[PDB]
């Protein structure tokens, strides 16, 4: 039982951002602001329960229809949360509710907890092509939003699960790329090549969960769970990669990914973090001290389904190899976007390519976790060591060392609040290679230090001197901990005085 | 352009770039067959979709039947990796009456003294309920980069290839639909295009100058493309 900085909200936490020494939780009907230092709530802003209506349009609000003839009151799930800083510093947040319509909170030039005083909804009315809806960003039923500055424009890349609720004049797109207007009052799609959509026919058949997205090496990557093939029973994780451009989605390709036990396959990616490796791991997996690797915590499918069983395995893909597999000289065509029939698909910027074989890699834990459901991963370097921060459906949080050579057992293992661990995670470093992870559990965010922890559970000097050396604990008179974190002039890894 | 006025009459170097039939961007006509403009101006790669209207005053050509010249675009030549410059070749030279003129250009190494007075020009956004569509002009003075960095408060640091102009104490300046447009100054005697409008970090923010692209930094390259 550990004792850590422990903030609890009154509603579930979807999303989390750290900005200028504050923490912004994007929550059901709420956005919170906590202090980075102690996690005390400084400010709230109520995105609060909101009323849906055919007549009540998407950036205008209404208690002017509250009495209702066919209008429902609705919970405002946070889907996206982006701090932007190219323009004057602002929080951009995108709820599930008014056809997926973001608002900006503009921080005044000193109070940073002020999500509240200047807030504009973002929906410019559509006049050239009244069919389109570029201010309809997020999907109520699953979105990932990744924002990046490019060519002096703020760009938004967006994965959206989509369900054939044929919305007249406000459709959603499965992946897409749109920029803000410098007038800050609307997004725009640059050309008709800037979205790729599941075909109307398959929009239900079955869908595409978007687990993760990240930019690296001048491509944008999405991580995804979907349909080994259409109307084809069994599920599946892919990468999606395309050129980082405003102008549209360019070199688009989805390639399957396989995690295996050693074939025992883990086809449902659960969470993923991207980081550089430490030397030990580096050497082992193809290396490069300064390379991006995708750590992915996967899971085994309940047969004929997409729901995960309590079987986990994590395994790591360096994006440098991902690209090789994408680039090198076979290749199918995008069955869900084109027809399975008609041109382009009977042929070979312009084309959209599926891959027929996965890039496979083996569990790095070797089954260490093949009886629990890992739901969250994060990663860091300590000297030569690479360390996973793991999270579980049972609520367990644990720090492990990543290695092929060595089947390591976690040096930290314990219960966070009985609610499962959330895949949405923050890691932030501080000088000299420590820092902390922020870790969401049901509706509580916890500030687990990256480093000292694996010592705190030794209740006695002897025991403490007996700990795994890499953790670097010592005995500080009455407690067990690493040197920096020890008060007085004493501290050993060798001597216990007659207590 | 936000917080500027209608231009008395039309302006010779001014070019409206049009993608898929509506106007999208400004452009300075620098020689009979060359419009200098910004890269953020080309969503398509297919040059079919574009068209360059010359010697106009009304963004929609409304006043100007007797001056308008519409030309197809034959080539795009993007400038060096850093820049957002692109040189547009039109498929047949513009014909130079009084309504169509080229603007001059700086010498490669050249500077400009501070507080040198300038103008931006455009059919882009004006924040007006009903923009009448006429060319608009806003006046700025050239600020140094050294001060310009401190006016943007650490948010940006300018390359020797960027240049600043602002108006004293107020909000005015180019915006959406203005890009590719000229920042034009004068000193020696005549008029030169000295910066190229590229997207900012907000339109007409009171007391935060606009950063444009130093044409002087790129003049060599421009010349080796246009002179022929």
């Amino acid at each position: 039982k550990y004792q850590l900085p422990n903030f609890t909200a009154e509603t579930p936490i979807q999303n989390v951002i750290l900005h200028e020494h504050h923490i912004f939780l994007g929550a059901t009907n709420y956005i919170y602001v906590l202090n980075e230092e102690d996690l005390q709530k400084v400010a709230e802003y109520k995105t609060g329960p909101v009323l849906e209506h055919p007549d009540c349009f998407p950036c205008q609000d209404c208690s002017s229809k509250a009495n209702l003839s066919g209008g429902v009151w609705k919970d405002n799930i946070n889907m996206a949360l982006v701090v932007d800083t190219y323009y004057d510093d602002q929080l951009i947040s995108c709820g599930s509710v008014n056809r997926g319509t973001c608002q900006r909170h503009v921080f005044p030039h000193n109070h940073t907890a002020d999500i509240q005083s200047e807030v504009h909804c973002i929906f410019s009315p559509q006049i050239e092509e009244p069919s389109q809806c570029p201010d309809c960003v997020v999907s109520a039923l699953g979105a990932k939003v990744l924002s990046s500055v490019k060519d002096r424009f703020i760009n938004f890349f967006v994965g959206n699960t989509i369900n054939s609720s044929y919305f007249p004049d406000h459709p959603l797109h499965s992946i897409s790329v749109r920029r803000l207007k410098e007038t800050k009052d609307g997004f725009m799609f640059l050309t008709d090549q800037s979205y790729i959509d599941v075909l109307p026919e398959f929009r239900d058949s079955y869908p595409i969960k978007y687990v993760h997205a990240f930019e690296s090496n001048n491509f944008i990557y999405f991580l995804t769970v979907q349909r080994e093939t259409l109307d084809a029973q069994t599920f599946h994780t892919r990468i999606i990669r395309f050129c980082s451009i405003n102008s549209g989605l360019h070199s688009y390709m989805e390639m399957p990914l396989e995690c295996i036990l050693t074939k025992e396959v883990f086809n449902i990616l659960q969470a993923a973090y991207v980081s550089k490796p430490g030397a030990q791991l580096a050497r082992q997996i193809g290396a490069s001290l300064n390379d991006d690797i995708l750590f992915g915590v996967f899971a085994q499918s309940k047969p004929d389904s997409a729901e995960p069983m309590d079987r986990s395995a994590m395994c790591a893909f360096p994006i440098k190899y991902v690209n090789d597999f994408f680039n090198k000289i076979n290749v199918r065509c995008l069955q869900h976007f084109y027809g399975p029939n008609h041109e382009h698909c009977f042929n070979r910027d312009e084309y959209r390519t599926e891959f027929t074989t996965a890039l496979q890699r083996v569990d790095l834990f070797m089954g260490q976790f093949s009886e629990v459901l890992l739901t969250s991963i994060s990663t860091f370097i300590k000297g030569d060591l690479t360390i996973a921060n793991l999270g579980t459906s049972e609520g367990r949080f644990m720090q492990v060392v990543v290695s092929r050579s060595g089947p390591s057992t976690p040096h930290v293992n314990f219960l966070l609040d009985s609610h499962p661990v959330s895949p949405e995670v923050i890691v932030e470093h501080t000088l000299n290679q420590n820092g902390y992870t922020l870790v969401i559990t049901g509706k509580k965010i916890t500030k687990i230090p990256l480093n000292g922890l694996g010592c705190r559970h030794f209740q006695s000097c002897s025991q403490c001197l007996s700990a795994p050396p890499f953790v670097q604990c010592g005995w500080c008179h009455d407690k067990c901990v690493r040197s920096e974190e020890c008060l007085s002039g004493t501290w050993t890894q060798q001597i216990c005085l007659p207590a | 352009v936000v917080n500027g006025i209608p231009t008395r009459t039309n302006i010779g170097w001014m070019v409206s770039l049009r993608y898929r039939n509506k106007h999208i961007c400004g452009g300075s006509l620098i020689k009979e067959s060359w419009v200098l403009t910004a890269r953020q101006c080309f969503p398509s790669r297919d040059l079919k979709d574009y068209e360059a209207w010359l010697g106009i005053h009304d963004v929609h050509g409304r006043g100007d039947e007797k001056c308008k010249q519409v030309l197809n675009v034959s080539q795009l030549v993007y400038g060096p990796e850093g820049s957002d410059l692109v040189l547009m070749k039109l498929a047949r030279p513009a014909v130079l009456d009084d309504f169509v003129s080229t603007i001059d250009l700086p010498n490669y190494g050249s500077t400009i003294p501070e507080k040198t007075s300038c103008s931006v020009y455009g059919w882009g956004y004006t924040g007006l309920i009903n923009y009448d569509g006429l060319l608009r002009v806003a006046h700025l003075y050239i600020m140094g980069n050294e001060k310009c960095s401190q006016h943007h408060r650490g948010k940006v640091t300018l390359n020797e290839s960027e240049i600043c102009a602002g108006a004293e104490k107020i909000g005015s300046g180019p915006c959406e639909g203005d890009y590719g447009g000229p920042l034009v100054c004068e000193q020696h005697k005549m008029r030169m295009v000295l910066g190229v409008i590229v997207p900012g970090r907000g339109c007409a923010i009171p007391n935060r100058p606009g950063i444009f692209v130093r044409v002087a930094y790129y003049a060599k390259w421009i010349h080796k493309i246009i002179l022929t």
